[PDB]
RNA sequence: AAUGCGCAGAUACCGGGAGGAACGCCGAUGGCGAAGGCAGCCACCUGGUCCACCCGUGACGCUGAGGCGCGAAAGCGUGGGGAGCAAACCGGAUUAGAUACCCGGGUAGUCCACGCCCUAAACGAUGCGCGCUAGGUCUCUGGGUCUCCUGGGGGCCGAAGCUAACGCG
């Protein structure tokens, strides 16, 4: 449902922007708790570590909660759905029936009024959060914790979904959004339903200024430099790639694997990628 | 309305307690969608030809559900989920035919 | 079409739309499971189409193998 | 489908005397009630082109009767427009 | 090992070879024979003569182990299906009835151009 | 016959598992649609169509220059899937040469949503609606008083008559 423009300037015949009909009767901000004020900074205590960042608008952070075991057996209500500039998914607000209000990354198709609940004995429809040894085989699951009591970590961004392959013994097998197969402990919480906001990959930024609005300085190439800094460069003329592709610090950048082969977590992957 | 009926083939490991509760689930959810049993018959543990889930036998059902047309296609989802119900299908009913007298 | 058994006049009052009585339509998948052509029975078209239709109904819910084997070959 | 009771109420809704099974005014109304219900589910589906031509086969039937109805009395013709609610 | 006298025997040709397998009646095979065991190259392999030769090479092992009660299933047609059934009684071996296999694909996989010559 | 494949265990042999596309006998000189065309089973939502009684209206009819909709397969834009098959292409063989016919591999595409292309041996090589002119034989579907009289759809032989002839009838 992406809205697209007419060419009344040289930089608006390609610009598109998503539609915002999902955002409901909301958009003031929550009270003395949740948000907080957050820090912008391109570098550590000292010098630059990640190149080419810094700039753009002003931005606050809303405390959305991933560990969901802390209130079991208590039903809740979906109040409103608003829009969060840190991550790429739409977030929703939950009232509990005893007075706590918390934000949640919203799955595919929740509406205002509908009930959501967690716990080891909750029914299976879109929204409910359950430990993994109870969920049937072949569903679509998001916000999957890895090994228990450590917060939701996997498959939680903008229209992606893990998939239960099959139980065996104490561990269950997930197919991941990259594509590989991992063994995960049974006592990890999860949440049934795809994430939604699927259309995010189909907007075209149009001009050179609404890249800068997001926080990204312009990105110099490597052949347009001297030899004192990048390995490419020099070349009176326009040089042909010079003896094979390289990174500014020495290592190579076509085909080389950097996973530590000694790592303890190689017992759990079959790696299907 | 119409003259519906249903065949349900069930798990043959069904003796005194799960039999009663997974007949009352069928009966009361039938009434929750709104349906009127008249010709309940269920016909025991009987045989099958080809190995439906490794078992050469299974239990059987028959009702004469009077259902409104609005939810006949989507009342199947109390039966999609429970694996222990094996086969589920729902047909109309008639008989104007008797030949070779 | 030669007649060696002629199963039409052999059995009397029957029912085609019924798919509970497997004792009638056990003879009508004769050996392998193949539904039989009209040269065997002699039934006309509006009976033979629903004779095929009831075997295709009852062929789902067990009671009929529809795939299996003959051993004299 | 279309049950017994709406077809059996529109006939004496648009009858002149209470006896007739159908006449020049009420067969227009039967075609109008079939149009008003067939036209809706095309918005749901938009790919039953056979039902599309079935729609067109009777629009050009009821309009070809409305052509004749004017050829006797035009105030009698103006009865049915405001009575059915067709073609503003 | 010199086990129980019951056994199964699954035979097949395709068009231009023939093999015979001998199997324990609730499990694993014992001794398979083929046409490359005999010593034939190209044609002379899928011939109606090399059926009984393989079915008589496959008796020196079923006799040397404890096997005296056969079943036989046949898989398809070729050059050699007609003669191994006669070759069983060359060793005797208490033969039983003759078993169908060879499924119809039931409108399954598309065949090659060689079988779409028949449109 | 070779190129390929296998002794780090292949082919065939058994029981579970993932995964697409296609639906065996029924089936034919069979039916349905305005034409292209359509076959596993289940329900939902819908157009068209023939017969029986013969109930009411009352000529409302037939054909259509331009307008609008439908339109196999290959092909093209935007995202999903990929087992088999498979244009381009690299091999093996054949041959005087073989950019081909035969064998082993092999992507786009064939598949699913949404927007466009609009061609044919789109063929009964037969515009459409109605009225008159001997009959045989089989088959499909209704009303029946069902050795058959009747109202329609699908084939094969034949009166008169037609055509340059073959032939339709
Ligand atoms: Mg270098």
């Amino acid at each position: 449902a992406v809205k697209k423009f007419k060419p009344y300037t040289p930089s608006r015949r390609f610009m598109t922007v998503a539609d915002f009909s999902e955002i409901t009767k909301t958009e003031p901000e929550k009270s003395l708790v949740k948000p907080l004020k957050k820090t912008g900074g391109r570098n550590n205590q000292g010098r630059i570590t990640v190149r080419f960042r810094g700039g753009g608008h002003k931005r606050l952070y809303r405390i959305i909660d991933f560990k969901r075991w802390d209130k079991v057996g208590i039903p809740a209500k979906v109040a409103a759905i608003e829009y969060d500039p840190n991550r790429s998914a739409r977030i929703a607000l939950l009232h509990y029936v005893d007075g706590e209000k918390r934000y949640i990354i919203a799955p595919d198709g929740l509406q205002v009024g509908q009930q959501v609940v967690a716990g080891p004995d909750a029914p299976i429809q879109v929204g409910n959060a359950l430990p993994l040894r109870f969920i049937p085989v072949g569903t679509v699951v998001h916000a999957v914790e890895l090994e228990p009591k450590k917060g939701a970590k996997l498959a939680r961004a903008a229209g992606t979904s893990a998939q239960i392959q099959g139980r065996e013994g104490d561990y269950v097998i997930l197919r991941l959004p990259s594509g590989e197969l991992r063994k995960v402990h049974g006592e990890c919480y999860a949440t049934v339903g795809a994430v939604g906001n699927a259309d995010h990959k189909n907007i075209v930024l149009g001009k050179a200024g609404r890249s800068r609005w997001l926080g990204r300085r312009p990105h110099v190439r490597g052949a347009a430099m001297n030899p004192v800094d990048h390995p490419h460069g020099g070349g009176e003329g326009r040089a042909p790639r010079g003896r094979p592709p390289a990174s500014p610090w020495g290592w190579q950048t076509k085909g080389l694997k950097t996973r530590k082969r000694r790592k303890p977590s190689s017992r759990f992957i079959i790696a299907r990628r | 309305m119409r003259r519906y009926e249903v065949n349900i083939v069930l798990n043959p490991n069904l003796d005194q307690s799960q039999l009663a509760l997974e007949k009352e689930i069928i009966q009361r959810a039938l009434e929750n969608y709104g349906a009127r049993v008249e010709k309940v018959e269920e016909l025991g543990l009987r045989r099958l030809a080809y190995p439906i889930a490794k078992d050469p036998q299974g239990y059987f059902l028959w009702y004469q559900v009077e259902m409104p047309e609005d939810r006949v296609n989507d009342l199947a989802r109390e039966l999609r989920i429970r694996d222990n119900v094996r086969r589920v299908m729902v047909v109309k009913s008639q008989e104007p035919f008797l030949a070779n007298a | 079409p030669s007649r060696k058994a002629k199963v039409k006049a052999t059995l009397g009052e029957f029912d085609l739309r019924d798919y509970r009585n497997v004792e009638v339509l056990k003879r009508f998948l004769s050996e392998t499971g193949k539904i039989l052509p009209r040269r065997r029975t002699g039934l006309s078209g509006k009976e033979q189409r629903i004779l095929a239709k009831t075997i295709k109904r009852a062929r789902i819910l067990g009671l009929l193998p529809f795939t299996e084997k003959l051993v004299r070959k | 489908p279309i049950t017994k009771e709406e077809k059996q109420k529109v006939i004496q809704e648009f009858a002149r005397f209470p006896g007739d099974t159908g006449s020049t005014e009420v067969q227009v109304a039967l075609l109008t009630l079939r149009i008003n219900r067939l036209s809706e589910h095309l918005k749901v589906h938009k790919k039953d082109h056979h039902s599309h031509r079935g729609l067109l086969m009777m629009v050009g039937q009821r309009r070809r009767l409305l052509r004749y109805l004017q050829r006797e009395d035009p105030e009698r013709y103006r009865a049915l427009i405001e009575k059915l609610g067709i073609r503003g | 090992k010199r086990q129980v006298a019951s056994g199964r025997a699954y035979i097949h040709a395709s068009y231009n070879n023939t093999i015979v397998t001998i199997t324990d009646p609730d499990g694993n095979p014992i001794t398979w024979s083929s046409g490359g065991v005999i010593g034939y190259k190209g044609s002379r392999k899928g011939t109606p003569y090399a059926a009984q030769l393989a079915a008589l090479d496959a008796a020196k092992k079923a006799m040397a182990y404890g096997m005296q009660s056969v079943d036989v299933i046949v898989r398809g047609t070729g050059a050699g299906r007609e003669q191994a059934i006669r070759a069983l009684q060359a060793s005797g071996l208490q033969v039983k009835s003759i078993v169908d296999d060879t499924p119809v694909p039931h409108n399954g996989c598309r065949p090659k151009k060689k079988f779409r010559k028949a449109s």
